[PDB]
């Protein structure tokens, strides 16, 4: 159960995050994203990890507004999907 | 009665387990698909004549197309 818990949570808030990352890109950069350490998904399950064990390393965080609703949802939806089965 | 056996639960009948397993190969290729084509790697930039942008490799778009048609069948 904990670990089924995990996986949905890091997989939705790592798209989720995604994309909210990409909101507020600057048009100038060729590539998609730049000034964002979520540059894929990947790296989000590894943020999305970090941030629901309540860990927060603080190497990649979210630097823009829906980014950090994003993050305040991820932390909050963490811990309440770690203290259901512990 | 049959044809509403493939939505009804796995273990009630054996096509229904099997259906059940080949839906999940899928929709976990479809994901594993997505979440790479959010990806670098299968973004690799190109120049189009005049406008530049980063173009998603064939192979996601052709195993989309495979899951889709599964997708939409069932
Ligand atoms: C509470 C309700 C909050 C709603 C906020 C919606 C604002 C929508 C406004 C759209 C335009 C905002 C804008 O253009 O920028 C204004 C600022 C600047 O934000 P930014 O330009 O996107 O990047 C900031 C990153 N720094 C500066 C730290 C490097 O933007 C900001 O500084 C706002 C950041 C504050 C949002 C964090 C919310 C944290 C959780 C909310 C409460 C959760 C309760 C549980």
């Amino acid at each position: 159960l904990l670990i089924i818990f995990l996986a949905l949570g890091v997989l939705i808030f790592a798209t989720m995050i995604y994309y909210a990352e990409r909101i507020g890109a600057q048009p100038n950069d060729p590539s998609a994203s730049e000034h964002t350490h979520f540059k894929n998904i990947p790296i989000g399950f590894w943020w999305a990890v970090v941030t629901m064990t309540t860990l927060g390393y603080g190497d990649m965080y979210p630097q823009t507004w829906s980014g950090m609703l994003v993050g305040a949802l991820c932390a909050l939806a963490g811990v309440l999907t770690i203290a259901m089965p512990v | 009665p049959r044809i509403w056996a493939l939505f009804e639960d796995p273990y009630s009948s054996r096509y229904a387990r099997y259906v059940a397993f080949a839906s999940l190969f899928f929709i976990l290729v479809s994901i594993t698909t997505f979440c790479l084509e959010t990806h670098e790697r299968f973004n690799p930039i190109v120049n189009k004549t005049y406008y530049r942008e980063a173009e998603t490799e064939a192979f996601l778009t052709y195993i989309e197309g495979v899951c889709v048609v599964w997708f939409t069948f069932e």
